[PDB]
């Protein structure tokens, strides 16, 4: 498969959590990465966004609560959570050029985020 | 003098115009764009041709 996504299952709030997002080349891998959310009625809110440029741009709020690391060899993000909230409790994407609209990026298999 | 001379024409002239133009069944897909849901980054903004 040309992209994918992987890890999920249940995140522990304070913990450690590498993700995985793994595809089949990097030649598909213009121009972004991006881990988002989509909370019903919640606008668009976006947690990462790993660019084609090796930059990871994120919220001042938040890109301090994130780990960023880039892999080659499965082309996977390793990308850690802690501290975590209801608030990211949706179907959490693996979304491969987010910004590009719903047509040059791919839906990954979904998790879930909750909070004992 | 005595005779028959020819002096205009006349015609029929017409009713109300008629226009027929084949059927509309083909449209432009603007519904997808002017009605859609969620934009693309503001610095690649596309170009639906
Ligand atoms: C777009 O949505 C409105 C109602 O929400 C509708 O009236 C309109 O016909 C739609 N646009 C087109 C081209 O059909």
């Amino acid at each position: 498969v040309q992209l994918v996504e992987s890890g999920g299952g249940l995140v522990q709030p304070g913990g450690s959590l590498r993700l995985s997002c793994a595809a089949s080349d990097f030649s598909f891998y213009d121009y972004e990465m991006s881990w988002v959310r989509q909370a019903p009625g919640k606008a668009l809110e976006w947690i990462g966004s790993m660019y084609h440029s090796g930059r990871t741009y994120i919220n001042p709020s938040l890109k301090s609560l994130v780990t960023i690391s880039r892999d080659n060899s499965k082309n996977t993000l390793y990308l850690q959570m802690n501290s975590l909230r209801a608030e990211d409790t949706a179907m959490y994407y693996c979304v491969s050029n987010w910004a590009s609209g719903s047509t040059g990026d791919y839906w990954g298999q979904g998790t879930l985020v909750t909070v004992s | 003098e005595k005779g028959i001379y020819q002096t205009s024409n006349f015609r029929v002239q017409p009713t109300e115009s008629i226009v027929r133009f084949p059927n509309i069944t083909n449209l432009c897909p603007f519904g997808e764009v002017f009605n859609a849901t969620r934009f693309a980054s503001v610095y690649a903004w596309n170009r639906k041709r």
